[PDB]
């Protein structure tokens, strides 16, 4: 097929194991919402994430790649344990199904066909997999004070050929150990054999060691009382006690745990050693492959890095990363507010450390040894719904929205430092215009270096681009902003009021390629100090703004705000010259106006709303205000949701969508009257949500592109009358939400065309279309 | 050079202090006295606090002494940390079928601030820990409750407020998520389901000991309590600001006071704990008005709510208010004239009735006109004692506050049961206080489910009497001596088969020694 997805943008969520890296063949699966999300971060070309494994109905808290085999396990808040299996090289097909639990999934451990499921209702669940076909069958489940003890981490070990460990942590300050055996169908011998103790608080996580000695390894349990804790795990003829008939005064803290698994392995797991000063909680730990260093991730936005000590035999701080000012979703102060879970994988001399950023932005850091470590490029995605997706003005970059209180503005890469173009286009976040305190709502391109934003309040405002990201782009992107080096400097976020200062007197160059950046920015820069200043907001709305449009004079602001009664339902007007409003109103809904247009003419906007009835204005060529021209009474007989235009050399001519499940195109005619009747109408299966049409014509036909609400995205070809199906984009690449924004980018690169899609489904994706 | 000097010398301070107290041995000098002594070598402006050398203190050593330092009951060993969060801005429901919004709330989402929520003024120190935080309820939670253990406070009971506008009126979603929000921020769990939330806290450590919702009497039906409930709420904070209708009717309150004496009476019956508030100075009252309403509202045994909150009407830029008071059509009262209003209405207080709160803390140099100070209650309390009279709040007969102000101890403790009837129930007040210096020692409110405006599932069954509130403040088997009697009045006095306290979220293992076994949002045991 023609289309591909050059890039997908989707945010981390924030539980403690969102993540996990398949090792023989190194490639990050994490949740993010309803879905999971695929990632190689050592591609030569560094491409993000690719593929959005739907499936799911609700946030994805654990995902674990079962090892040795081609499995992972996700766990979803709506009660269902999901299968998955490596069906291409680098892309899985979901298998088997678990529904149970009637509750939500919090800990999910898996080994070689043995997994394990903890249920929030509290109760722990061992899973088999049927020798004969790849598939799940439950074997055993238990439960552990059936009203106290509910569990939060799991993990579980292969101690024997056929005997398996399982360490449960959970709500509560003791350790609870089981012990199994397999019998090729099922488990037996199961029962908690050990309580350890010696935390004070919760268990938030834990993690087994290899055992790379036969008979002894390691297991590691990290509380939220900020202490971490190495329990010696020694199997028989290891075990090593102490001669007890001469007296050795052993303390109480150093009891060691002696039991049998079946009736002869007998276990005397005993604790090795306290590890101090975390300085909050350990969200995630993880050890390394090979060496002896355990990764303690903590939500103090640091992450650190233990090894034993070579001279006392203790373990000291041997890295640290996480002290570059940040608070993860905020930034002014640091201290409790960061790191979720980690990964920690090794190239060839690279120990890679893979972070969530309590943003939807993941960290890289690269190290080569033990102590030089520099920040690799990374991924980033809204973790909450995204709304607009406004091309900038010839197709150049995309700014974004989310109803998470953000705007983000994403380019491709092109052009490296050294100059000649690179082999592939990798888009990558380029700025973060707005940390907004509102929820972010509709955007739109004044100009290459204008733009106007509303999120959820009475006001809207218009910021510049800055000189760090317009340099950085021309140096990466290339871009060509006519030299206009008047344009104010970086922002910072505003320790005082909201609207944006210019940054200048305060920012705690760089566009130049002999800056620190040889790539898109790093998250540190990216969220700290590269924001945009505002220029104006321009008040006169009452309640909320909801829509939002610009002329293509870059004169007018089409604007109305969310409402319940003709007075409100009324649309405001703005002069971009003097950043004030128009004096009479249009009005004619009696709801709120969903999607407001501006014609490629700039004499003709196009309203729609909830009233299930659209409207055409003209404008005053003197005045610039408007009056009604063409109105309609019941064009849909649900609500209509977008109204786009199609291209003037088509003719004057627009469509609507609405959740008939239909849409409907409407061409000015001339015969008894002039207005724009129903020229041609689709009817389709789910309710149709987002439109977009291309500015340019193509051999007699207009490229039109629906969106609908469960995410499947059509191409159709319109000429007069019939409407051509170009083909629809299959499960693979399409989101699993509600699709809300649609924008046929301008430009055309070589040879393709690019489509801004925004979901509801914490993603927006950019789609090629190979058309020449 | 300038400051390192002073880190290694709160490091020997640290080490050294830990030394001497491993063998039980007190400080002689007040160590920044012989911390100077080696930092300020030079005088380079090293100034240490109490605070910085907590901060230095290693983990297993910090949580062993800490607590050595402090000794208020309420302050460390109650342990009620009020950690007050908000939500985000939004307009108060009622302007939208009145016309316009309060009268005299200051600030809000179109008013001179933009930034600060209904009724604030963006200038406390909530509102900029709110806005630091950018009105996220998991950073506001894990910033209070990190600086109240950072100002070495051994916090373990953890009390949430929800203050700002009014939080009843949001989109159910957003509100579940605020919930499970501060929930996860103090247990650690992860999730996002409401139920696992509960059921996680209940067993976590640092107990969510309760949390408050300030709300308006309309949006508290049947069906807003049972969210309420399912929340995990135990006191709510009603705006009442007068029991006069024409003032209501004149400050565009838009709800009369038959509605709030009704939600008083649901509410009390839901098992909630209802704090009020009352506005002195509100127009077209006048001071013998303000006497009067101030003195039937602890007459009527309608309301007779268990807290109360008084706001002297304050003006400020913006309002409603500004736009008629300079006009000149409404002026304050002077401050002599409202200190001895404020006493004579202390003097009223029964001593069930707890006094949360004087005069709002809303800076001077923004108010345009009412109270002049900030410490109004003390002014009050002065002129109390210069009439003679004298108050029986609970907050000014605590022990707690006592041993630091006061500075007297309790050694008369005895049995006090006051039993009242308020809004359609018949409720005893149970306390060990001190009859000679009147010092309330512990306390426990309690009623007997009225049939007329009991609801519950869990109360209509059978009869009930609930446990409202129990509070103890300063061997120590106090709790147990209430609950104890508590019983014995429900099984003779009441009449009742099933007995329920309502209970946070956080607290609800303690009922478990007690007997009590969970029945929907209620710690309860039958009889
Ligand atoms: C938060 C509590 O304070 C009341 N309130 C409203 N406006 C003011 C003001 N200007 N000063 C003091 N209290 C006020 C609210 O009405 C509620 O009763
Ligand atoms: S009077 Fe009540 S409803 Fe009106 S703004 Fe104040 S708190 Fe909100």
């Amino acid at each position: 097929e023609c289309i591909t997805p050059e890039a997908i943008f989707i945010g981390a969520n924030k539980q403690t194991q969102v993540s996990d890296i398949h090792k023989v063949k190194k490639i990050v699966a994490f949740g993010a919402g309803k879905t999971i999300a695929l990632w190689d971060p050592i591609e030569p070309n560094n491409k993000g994430v690719y593929a959005t494994l739907k499936g799911h109905e609700a946030e994805v808290t654990c995902v674990r790649f079962v090892p040795d085999s081609d499995f992972m396990v996700s766990a979803s808040e709506d009660h269902h344990v999901k299968i998955w299996k490596f069906t291409d090289y680098s892309h899985l097909q979901c298998i088997q199904t678990i529904q149970h639990y009637s509750k939500t999934i919090v800990a999910l451990s898996a080994l070689p066909s043995l997994i394990s499921v903890g249920c929030a209702d509290g109760t722990i669940s061992i899973w088999r997999q049927n020798i004969q076909n790849d598939e799940f069958g439950l074997a055993h489940e238990f439960t552990i004070k059936k009203g106290f003890f509910y569990p939060l981490c799991l993990s579980l070990s292969k101690v024997e050929e056929k005997k398996y460990l399982l360490a449960i942590g959970g709500t509560n300050v003791n350790v609870f150990i089981a012990s199994f055996i397999l019998s090729d169908s099922g488990i037996e011998k199961c029962r908690v054999v050990a309580e350890l103790e010696g935390h004070e608080d919760w268990v938030k996580s834990l993690a087994f060691r290899h055992q790379e000695t036969p008979g002894d390894y390691l297991l590691c349990s990290g509380s939220q009382d900020r202490y971490i804790r190495l329990w010696r795990i020694r199997i028989n003829d290891l075990i090593d006690d102490s001669e007890e008939d001469s007296k050795k005064l052993t303390l109480l803290s150093n009891k060691q745990y002696k039991f049998q698994i079946d009736d002869e392995l007998r276990v005397g797991i005993n604790f090795e050693a306290l590890i101090m000063g975390h300085d909050d909680w350990i969200s995630s730990l993880q050890w390394h492959e090979s060496r002896l260093q355990l990764l303690a991730a903590t939500a103090d936005t640091s992450l650190m890095v233990w090894e034993p000590d070579e001279t006392s035999g203790i373990w000291v701080c041997s890295l640290r990363l996480g002290e570059m000012s940040s608070k993860g979703a905020s930034t002014a102060t640091g201290s409790s507010g960061g790191f979720w879970s980690c990964l920690w994988f090794t190239h060839e001399r690279m120990d890679f450390f893979l972070t969530n950023g309590k943003t939807g932005s993941w960290r890289m850091w690269a190290t080569k040894d033990n102590i030089i470590c520099d920040q690799r490029l990374g991924i980033s995605g809204a973790t909450k719904d995204v709304t607009d997706i406004a091309w900038s003005p010839s197709g150049e970059y995309l700014l974004a929205t989310s109803l998470d209180q953000t705007t983000r503005l994403f380019a491709p890469w092109i052009y490296d430092a050294s100059g000649r173009k690179r082999e592939i286009a990798t888009w990558h976040e380029f700025s973060r215009p707005q940390i907004h305190g509102y929820d972010m709502i509709c955007v739109e391109t004044v100009t290459d270096t204008r733009f106007v934003s509303g999120g959820d309040e009475k006001i809207l405002r218009s910021f510049d681009l800055p000189k760090g990201v317009a340099g950085m782009l021309q140096k990466f992107v290339g871009i060509q902003f006519e030299e206009k080096s008047e344009m104010p400097d970086s922002a910072t976020v505003p320790v005082l009021g909201l609207s944006n200062k210019a940054g200048e007197d305060d920012a705690n160059d760089i566009t130049d390629p002999l800056s620190l950046l040889e790539c898109p920015p790093m998250e540190d820069q990216l969220q700290r100090h590269l924001l945009w200043p505002e220029v104006e907001k321009l008040y006169g709305h009452g309640f909320e703004i909801t829509c939002l449009d610009i002329s293509p004079d870059q004169k007018l602001i089409a604007s109305a705000c969310r409402s319940n009664n003709v007075q409100n339902a009324v649309i405001r007007i703005f002069s971009t010259e003097n950043w004030l409003e128009i004096k009479p109103a249009l009005p004619f809904h009696s709801l709120t106006i969903t999607r407001l247009k501006f014609s490629k003419d700039g004499k003709f906007l196009l309203s729609v709303c909830r009233d299930r009835k659209w409207a055409l204005w003209e404008r005053n060529m003197e005045d610039n205000t408007f009056e009604l021209r063409f109105k309609n009474e019941k064009p849909h007989t649900r609500i209509i949701w977008d109204a786009d235009w199609a291209p003037l050399e088509f003719g004057n001519v627009f469509v609507t969508a609405s959740r008939d499940k239909t849409v409907k195109v409407w061409r000015h005619q001339k015969e008894p009257a002039d207005d724009y009747v129903l020229e041609a109408s689709i009817k389709h299966t789910k309710a149709v949500t987002a439109i977009s049409i291309h500015d340019s014509m193509i051999r007699e036909k207009i490229l039109i592109s629906v969106g609908l609400e469960n995410g499947e995205i059509y191409l159709y070809s319109y000429t007069l009358g019939k409407f051509e199906l170009i083909t629809q984009l299959n499960e693979d690449i399409t989101p699993a939400d509600k699709i809300t924004r649609l924008r046929w980018s301008h430009l055309k690169r070589n040879g393709k065309l690019f489509l801004g899609v925004g979901s509801s489904d914490l993603s927006t994706r950019i789609y090629s279309l190979a058309y020449e | 050079p300038e400051k390192e000097r002073f880190i290694q010398c709160c490091a020997d301070i640290t080490l050294e202090l830990t030394d001497s107290l491993t063998s039980g041995t007190t400080r002689e000098i007040n160590l920044n006295g012989l911390i100077t002594k080696y930092s300020k070598k030079y005088k380079l402006k090293q100034q240490p606090r109490l605070t910085d050398i907590i901060n230095s203190i290693p983990d297993q050593y910090k949580k062993y002494l800490l607590p050595k330092l402090k000794a208020k009951p309420v302050r460390t060993a109650s342990g009620i940390a009020v950690v007050a969060v908000m939500c985000k801005p939004h307009r108060c429901p009622h302007i939208a079928y009145t016309g316009n919004i309060c009268v005299y709330c200051p600030g809000g989402p179109d008013s001179d601030f933009e930034y600060s929520t209904q009724s604030y003024t963006g200038y406390e120190p909530t509102s900029m820990r709110a806005i630091r935080a950018r009105y996220d309820p998991y950073e506001q939670a894990r910033g209070r409750v990190e600086q109240l253990k950072q100002l070495g406070h051994s916090i373990d009971k953890v009390e949430y407020v929800l203050m700002g506008g009014t939080f009843m009126s949001l989109p159910k979603e957003y509100r579940e998520d605020f919930i499970v929000k501060l929930h996860n921020a103090l247990s650690g769990f992860n999730g996002n389901d409401i139920d696992e939330a509960i059921l996680y806290s209940q067993q976590s450590l640092t107990k969510c000991v309760g949390i408050t919702i300030e709300t308006r009497p309309d949006y508290c039906t049947q069906t807003h309590l049972d969210d309420m409930l399912k929340y995990g709420c135990t006191r709510l904070e009603i705006g009442v600001q007068s029991l006069y209708e024409d003032v209501a009717r004149d400050t565009n309150r838009g709800h009369t006071v038959r509605s709030v004496c009704e939600t008083f009476a649901v509410s009390k019956d839901a098992g909630y704990k209802v704090v009020s508030h009352m506005m002195p100075d509100l127009p077209n009252v006048g001071m013998e008005r303000d006497i009067e309403q101030f003195k039937e509202y602890f007459e009527n045994p309608d309301f007779r709510t268990d807290g109360l909150k008084i706001y002297p009407t304050l003006v400020i830029r913006g309002t409603g208010l500004y736009e008629l008071w300079k006009t000149g059509r409404y002026k304050s009262y002077s401050a002599n004239a409202l200190v001895d209003l404020v006493a004579r209405i202390l003097a009223l207080v029964p001593p069930w009735t707890r006094i949360y709160r004087v005069q709002r803390d809303i800076p001077m140099p923004l108010v345009t006109s009412g109270v002049d100070n900030g410490n109004l209650r003390e002014l009050a309390l002065a002129r109390m004692k210069d009439l003679g009279t004298t108050c029986r709040d609970v907050r000014t007969r605590e022990v707690g506050i006592q041993e630091v102000h006061h500075k007297v101890q309790p050694d008369q403790v005895e049995l006090i049961r006051r039993d009242y009837y308020a809004n359609g129930g018949w409720e005893t007040f149970l306390s060990y206080e001190d009859p000679k210096k009147d010092i309330l020692i512990g306390l426990l409110r309690l009623r007997k489910a009225s049939k007329k405006y009991t609801y519950r599932k869990e109360f209509t069954s059978q009869r009930t009497s609930i446990v409202r509130e129990l509070h103890v403040y300063g061997h120590q088997g106090f709790g147990t001596l209430l609950m104890e009697e508590a019983e014995r009045i429900a099984k003779e006095e009441h009449g009742s088969e099933k007995i329920s306290v309502i209970s946070g979220v956080g607290v609800r293992n303690y009922y478990g020694k007690l007997g009590y076994e969970l029945d929907g949002p209620y710690m309860s045991k039958r009889i």
